[PDB]
């Protein structure tokens, strides 16, 4: 989020000659490891007369 | 009145030989008496005169 100025006026005593308070704020974005895998099972005689 | 042979127990050991366990073992015949051929995989044919 990003802070708003404002147009200021020139008094002592009246809330348009105030200077108005504002603020930034951040957020988390994130990043989470997930796993993905397959197995793959196979005949030893296969394996062996290829 | 009497020591028994249960009345010493564990006084008299027991005990052990090997003597009767070998078995002397013994392989196939088929590979003593006939030709071998080292196959590479599952299927090997041989043609004959019929």
């Amino acid at each position: 989020t990003l802070p708003g100025a404002s147009w200021v006026s020139e008094s002592a005593t009246e809330p348009e000659g105030v200077k108005p308070t504002s603020e930034a704020t951040w957020a988390d974005r994130t990043l989470v490891a997930e796993e993905v895998a397959v197995i793959i099972p196979v005949h030893e005689n296969v394996v062996d007369d290829a | 009145a009497d020591i028994s042979r249960s009345e010493v127990a564990t006084l008299i050991q027991e005990a052990y030989a090997n003597d009767l366990l070998a078995s002397a073992k013994k392989g196939s015949t088929v590979l003593q008496a006939f030709p071998t051929v080292n196959m590479g995989t599952k299927t090997t044919h041989l043609p004959v005169l019929a």
